[PDB]
């Protein structure tokens, strides 16, 4: 394929692995899921442009919009989290193994 | 009564929500009774962004133009006199 | 015995009687009718 | 039909009609009735089935 | 029950039980070949339906 | 309709039947303590509707004919035999009280019910919020274990956490001499076994712990034991106040909602009033249980769901 | 929560998963599937306690996480062949994305450790939806996708699922966590079969839905949600303890009993296919999941534990549960195998 497409897919799986390797803050983790998103919004768009898939243009603007439902949704759960202990931190959420 | 009743206590109130609900029902409403509506939708298809590719003449079109300034064809008359 | 709170079913309710009653009369004609009406579609469409 | 005795039909209800329903799957297996080698043979004048 | 009775009524039975017998081996036999082939009504994965494409002139002339 | 969402939905909210005299009004005491009779007239001349202090037979008061259950049915639970020998072997005295509180939190669920269907307040003599102060008694002169108090804890929290504490406490002081010289008259030959340092077990709960916690959250009015003997001065208190804390002030359709589609389901709220949790003083054992809950069920009118015994004269069984 | 909320709430749950079941785009797909997710999550949280909070945030994380690898799936399946069209992947490394995607989804082996915990964490009746009406979006995409997924794949998260599963409901006590581990052993037998007959993972699908929403049912009618709460029950209602026996060894799958059937028809596809080894496997491996049914009978109906002195208080009031469809789903949970030819209407 073409070169560009070397380094969206690699942005892709860096955020990935940013995502699946956590650290303390659930803001971190959050924010490796928008990034996941970005990298997805733009591998898609380079395609529908560069094929001239006319009514797929949308199909990238559909994909932000419920972008921002997740990281609302994210945030909202963040919001409880941080209420309950006063922090982010995920090791927090340690309940449920018993 | 109660029409006027609660309309007063509202624009009392509120006018700005009364000014939002009635500008926007208007949008709703006024596009249905408008006898301009229909020319929109006319003018769009008018404007021409794509070739119009000719038709093999193949004998019997008569409907059909074989030069740009025919009679056949559709013409924006009631465009000029818009 | 006699209850000291009279009880929610202590009468029947006639309406939901009425309907469940109504209903299964209803499916039973609507049943009847359809298997009639495939037995004679059916031997139309074979000759019989 | 008496009060104290009126379960006591429902077993032999059952045999008899158990009985029943094992001679209607018999009618239902006739496809060889009187068509076997080793039984096939002429009907009598009054008969119309070798078995039923 | 007389011997005859029960000697035809085995012949029925085990006509209905040969006879249910070959189709379930044919059956199987069918279902390799169709499957292996994808040329009958089983194992028909679908395609995108062709009346879904648009033959008009478009804003180009070569596609 | 039986309430439901349906009908919230169709506007049976609480907000519409609720009115400044819709109360929750707890009078509280000592033993002996004139708690009954100040209750009784409280109602009486505000118009609401008394509930009795929750005994043993409460919860046979409000199933079936309305009738006591024999004593088996209540697990044998004996106050007389509390009095008697406190520290019965056979863990009677935590028995009871474990059946008290249940008897009181179900009585509780029935007062909020009316008080939120028909927007009528009531009274109430003591109530799960200061049930304690006999468990605290019985444990401060020994006669129940340190693990039958943690039981209890682990009930309650479970339990009072899902309810709204009483709008008045209404609180009589009778100081214990006066008490045991109230017994003493009262005549219940039991009764007069107390011994002065429980009662005095009960008011330190009650003045210790009990009224510093509602003060927080609901109006508490104190009156001595002369002061309590006009009920019309104490309604006058009741008439004049302002209602200005605890959690009633929150509540809204919604959360009132939720809170009667709890205490309108019984066995929801007397759900973990049987939790696992097993104390010599309270766990039955399967043969024990097996036979006594066969016999409940031989008793007229309890076979079957209420409206289904004939036995009893129910009609249109068939139709039912 | 408002009622009317509630309903919307719940209506868009099942909308959502309706969308991936009718839609014939990639797109309106993974909408189906953020609209199902979205909708569901106030509903874990409808009791607002840390360890809903907790429930919700760890099934947030790992569904938008399936959703991203779901969405590079059909990116990727553009790229390779330029459409959308819900069918066989153009790819195979799309189709790894996306299988995995739907694993991490229905939460099968190795992607299974948020299913115990999440189930948990949640009430009863939201435990329910999530083991039941949530498989049934991932499945459905599963059947349509199968003609291009790896075979080596599917049969090993099949294999681990049913090994986990079965392993992991033995040192259980939380009714939650028994159900959270049983619907793992029951999503591989599933999948297994996925490659061979896509009607036998229906027919296992809906059978292993009116089981588990029985079970979930008789827990919600006595809100009991461990082993000893439930153990209780003999001494409140008799009746239900039957019903659960009945249940949970349909559940283990014993003949004759309706849950016989899936297990039954799945090893018949198998065999026919040459799978002798793993349907032996698998039967001999589902044998651990009746162990802990097992050990459910014997405290729930088969002995009679100790009870507690206020459970004569409840002897005197009905119950009040809606304990909607019980009576029928029960029925079916156990009396169907003699109908077993009726899975013909799923072809
Ligand atoms: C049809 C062809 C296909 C074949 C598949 C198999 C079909 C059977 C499917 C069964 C479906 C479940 C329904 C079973 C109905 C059981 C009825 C019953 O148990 O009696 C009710 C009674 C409940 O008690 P109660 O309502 O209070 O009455 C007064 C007594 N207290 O019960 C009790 O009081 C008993 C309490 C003690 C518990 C004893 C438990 C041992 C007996 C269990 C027998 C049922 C086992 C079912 C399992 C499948 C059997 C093949
Ligand atoms: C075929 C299978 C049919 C399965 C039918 C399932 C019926 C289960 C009925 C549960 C008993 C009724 C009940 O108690 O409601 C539980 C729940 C509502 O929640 P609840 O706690 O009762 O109150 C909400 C107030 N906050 O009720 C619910 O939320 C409904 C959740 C179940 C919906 C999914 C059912 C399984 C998937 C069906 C697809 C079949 C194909
Ligand atoms: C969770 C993982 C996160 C990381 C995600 C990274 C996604 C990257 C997607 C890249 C997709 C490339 O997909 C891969 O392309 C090459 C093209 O040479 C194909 O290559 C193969 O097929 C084509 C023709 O079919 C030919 O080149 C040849 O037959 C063979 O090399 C592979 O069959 C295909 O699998
Ligand atoms: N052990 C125990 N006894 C209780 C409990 N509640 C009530 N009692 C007893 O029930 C009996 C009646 O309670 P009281 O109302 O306080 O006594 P009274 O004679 O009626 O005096 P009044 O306050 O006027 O009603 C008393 O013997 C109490 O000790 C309880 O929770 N635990
Ligand atoms: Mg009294």
């Amino acid at each position: 394929m073409s070169m560009v497409y070397m380094n969206i897919m690699m942005a892709f799986t860096v955020s990935l692995v940013g995502l699946l390797m956590y650290r303390s803050h659930l803001m971190s983790s959050l924010l490796c899921l928008e990034g996941m998103m970005l990298s997805l919004f733009v591998m898609a768009a380079l395609t529908i442009l560069n094929s001239h898939f006319t009514l797929a243009s949308m199909m990238p603007i559909i994909l932000l919009v419920f972008a921002a439902c997740e990281a609302a949704l994210g945030l909202s759960l963040l919001v409880m989290v941080s209420n309950t202990y006063g922090t982010d931190y995920v090791q927090n959420l340690n309940l449920l193994q018993c | 009564e109660r029409v006027a009743a609660f309309l007063k206590n509202v624009w009392a109130k509120e006018p700005v929500l009364v000014a939002s609900f009635a500008i926007a029902g208007l949008a709703v409403i006024l596009p249905t009774l408008s006898p301009y509506t229909k020319y929109s939708l006319m003018i769009n298809r008018a404007t021409p962004y794509n070739y119009p590719v000719p038709l093999r003449d193949d004998g019997n079109m008569p409907d059909v133009p074989s030069h740009p300034q025919d009679p056949q064809g559709p013409s924006l008359e009631w465009l000029k006199r818009l | 015995k006699f209850y000291i709170q009279e009880p929610p079913h202590g009468s029947p309710n006639w309406l939901k009687v009425g309907l469940t009653l109504g209903t299964s009369v209803f499916l039973w004609i609507y049943l009847i009718k359809q298997h009639n009406e495939d037995v004679l579609e059916y031997k139309r469409r074979n000759g019989l | 039909v008496v009060r104290d005795h009126w379960v006591h039909v429902l077993v032999p209800m059952g045999f008899v009609f158990g009985y029943y329903l094992d001679r209607k799957n018999d009618e239902k297996l006739t496809a060889f009735r009187n068509k076997s080698l080793l039984y096939k043979r002429e009907l009598k004048p009054n008969e119309e089935v070798t078995w039923k | 029950d007389g011997p005859e009775k029960n000697y035809e009524r085995t012949m029925a039975i085990l006509q209905i039980e040969a006879e249910k017998a070959e189709l379930r081996l044919k059956e199987l036999e069918v279902r390799r070949l169709m499957r292996a082939r994808g040329d009958g009504p089983w194992f028909h994965y679908p395609t995108i339906d062709k009346e879904l494409i648009d033959h008009s002139p478009k804003a180009t002339p070569d596609n | 309709l039986q309430y439901g969402p349906l009908a919230y939905i169709l506007g049976e909210k609480a907000t519409k039947k609720m009115t400044e005299k819709s109360k929750l009004i707890t009078v509280d005491g000592n033993i002996c303590s004139g708690k009954s009779k100040l209750a009784k007239e409280i109602a009486e001349k505000l118009g609401l509707k008394h509930f009795p202090e929750a005994g043993i037979h409460y919860v046979d008061s409000t199933t079936g004919d309305g009738k006591p259950l024999p004593v088996q049915f209540s697990g044998n639970c004996s106050l007389e035999k509390f009095y008697d020998d406190p520290k019965s072997n056979d863990g009677n005295s935590y028995r009871l009280q474990a059946w008290l509180y249940a008897s009181r939190l179900l009585q509780y669920a029935d007062a909020l019910e009316h008080l939120l269907s028909t927007g009528q307040g009531v009274v109430l003599e003591r109530s799960i919020y200061s049930d304690f102060v006999f468990l605290e008694a019985m444990y401060r002169q020994g006669f129940i274990r340190k693990q039958c108090v943690d039981h209890y804890n682990q009930v309650k929290k479970v339990t009072i956490c899902e309810y709204l504490p009483p709008h008045v406490v209404v609180y009589v002081d009778v100081p214990v001499p006066e008490v045991q010289s109230r017994i003493q008259k009262k005549g219940n030959p039991h009764e007069m076994k107390i011994t002065s340092a429980y009662l005095q077990d009960i008011e330190n709960a009650y003045k210790g712990t009990f009224l510093p916690e509602m003060s927080e959250k609901c109006e508490v009015l104190q009156y001595s034991a002369w002061e309590a003997q006009d009920a019309e001065k104490v309604v006058e208190d009741i008439e004049y106040l302002k209602y200005d804390k605890g959690p009633w002030l929150d509540q809204n359709d919604r959360k009132l909602h939720k809170l009667r589609m709890l205490v309108q389901d019984k066995l929801e709220v007397l759900n973990y009033t049987s939790i696992p949790v097993f104390l010599p003083e309270v766990t039955v054992g399967a043969h024990q249980s097996d036979q006594v809950f066969q016999e409940f069920t031989e008793l007229p009118g309890r076979k079957y769901r209420a409206g289904y015994n004939e036995d009893v004269g129910d009609k249109w069984i068939w139709l039912k | 929560m408002n009622p009317i909320i509630f309903i919307i709430i719940l209506l868009t749950i099942m909308l959502g998963t309706i969308i991936v079941m009718i839609s014939s785009h990639w797109l309106l797909v993974w909408i189906g599937f953020e609209m199902n997710m979205l909708a569901i999550i106030p509903i874990m949280m409808k009791n607002h306690n840390p360890r809903a909070t907790e429930a919700s945030t760890k099934y947030f994380l790992t569904q938008s996480t399936a959703s991203m690898l779901l969405m590079m799936a059909v990116i990727i399946n553009l790229m390779f062949s330029g459409q959308w069209t819900v069918m066989k992947l153009f790819n195979p490394m799309a189709s790894m994305l996306m299988t995995m995607a739907l694993a991490m989804k229905l939460g099968m082996a190795p992607f299974h450790f948020w299913v115990p915990e999440v189930t948990q964490g949640i009430p009863l009746s939201s435990g329910l939806i999530l083991l039941t009406w949530q498989k049934l979006a991932p499945m459905s995409v599963l059947y349509q996708i199968f003609p291009s997924i790896n075979l080596n794949l599917i049969l090993t998260l099949s294999v681990l699922s049913i090994l986990i599963g079965g392993w992991g409901g033995l040192n259980q006590t939380q009714l939650r966590k028994i159900m959270a581990y049983s619907s793992i052993a029951h999503m591989g037998w599933m999948t297994a079969v996925l490659p061979y007959n896509p009607t036998m993972t229906l027919l296992n699908l809906i059978i292993y839905i009116i089981m588990t929403s029985t079970m979930f049912t008789m827990f919600m009618a006595n809100s009991t949600t461990t082993t000893l709460s439930l153990s209780h029950t003999w001494n409140k209602t008799p009746i239900m303890t039957v019903l659960i026996l009945a249940t949970l060894l349909s559940m283990g799958g014993l003949p004759p009993l309706s849950g016989f059937m899936p297990k039954w028809m799945i090893i018949q596809e198998m065999t026919k296919n040459n799978s002798i080894i793993l349907p032996t496997f698998m039967a001999i491996t589902a044998l651990l999941n009746l162990y802990f049914y097992m050990r459910l009978t014997y405290s729930t109906t088969l002995t009679m534990f100790p009870s507690t002195n206020n459970m004569k208080m409840k002897w005197q009031f009905p119950l009040m549960k809606k304990m909607t469809f019980l009576p029928t789903m029960v029925v079916l949970s156990t009396m169907m195998l003699p109908l077993t030819p009726m899975l013909s209407v799923l072809e």
